[PDB]
């Protein structure tokens, strides 16, 4: 992103009071050789940023130099999703009863290590080894 | 993206009045039919 | 015209070496359509 944007994007998480679109889009691209007419089955699972909130003032901090701060997303990386064949990567509810507050804790850490190597690794609320490899599940029709 | 609303949609068909077809397209369209591309234009998305 | 009566657009490659090269859409009248340009989709 750049001063026009992510000095913008910058100020919204400093103070701009906006809502950025966290539009967590979980598409699922299967085939169409054993069937599958909109293979792709998509969610744009969004986290209105509320302006400068916990999450924000990580996000306002991470922008402004520094790259230790871990983004609290609250839990939203559906760990069962039942896609099926259409274009609606929907979650299994009772399975994350809450499904928005049972999906899975995630986190973000943004990584820039002047070297800004600005780098993006998406690590979990209890990252061990899902800061490089999430481990969720899609309940596939 | 605004999906135009009534109000709007009769600005734009206005707009375009003295062209027949011009009109004709706009007003025939539903209204919250003719939707706005409001295209961002910032970057920060390096040329490569 | 269709080519010549949609809207006048303008390019500005933002390289502000710190090359850091942006690229914003700018337009020939750009009052804020240089981060937002406001065209129309007559949708059916």
């Amino acid at each position: 992103i750049s001063p026009p944007s992510r000095a913008q994007m910058k100020r919204e998480l400093y103070n701009g009071t906006a809502d950025i679109t966290l539009r967590f889009t979980w598409n699922f691209q299967r085939d169409l050789a054993k069937g599958g007419t909109v293979e792709y089955a998509n969610e744009k699972h969004m986290l209105a940023l509320a302006p400068n909130s916990t999450a924000r003032r990580q996000l306002a901090s991470l922008l402004e130099g520094t790259s230790d701060q871990s983004v609290v997303i609250p839990n939203l990386f559906p760990k069962y999703i039942r896609a099926p064949n259409g274009p609606e990567a929907n979650p299994v509810k009772q399975l994350q009863p809450n499904e928005e507050a049972d999906y899975l804790g995630v986190r973000i850490q943004l990584r820039r290590e002047q070297g800004f190597l600005e780098w993006w690794v998406i690590e979990l609320q209890e990252c061990r080894t899902d800061c490089n490899l999430l481990p969720m599940v899609i309940f596939s029709d | 993206i605004i999906p135009f609303t009534a109000q709007a949609y009769e600005e734009l068909s206005r707009q375009f009045d003295p062209q027949p077809l011009a009109m004709q397209f706009i007003s025939q369209y539903s209204p919250e039919d003719i939707v706005t591309a409001q295209i961002e234009g910032s970057s920060g998305a390096l040329w490569r």
